[PDB]
């Protein structure tokens, strides 16, 4: 009964958006993880 | 210097 948070950087690209980039196993997000808690 | 960002898929 637990939740886990990965590495949630920021990595906002020229679109002026807040992309994430997640080092799970290596992992790309676009917007808030779902894991972002 | 700075790093550039991946591209997000």
């Amino acid at each position: 009964g637990a939740t886990a948070v990965s590495e949630w950087t920021e990595y906002k690209t020229a679109d002026g958006k807040t992309y994430y980039y997640n080092n799970r196993t290596l992992e790309s997000t676009w917007e808030k993880p779902q894991e972002l808690k | 210097g700075p790093p550039l960002i991946p591209p997000p898929p």
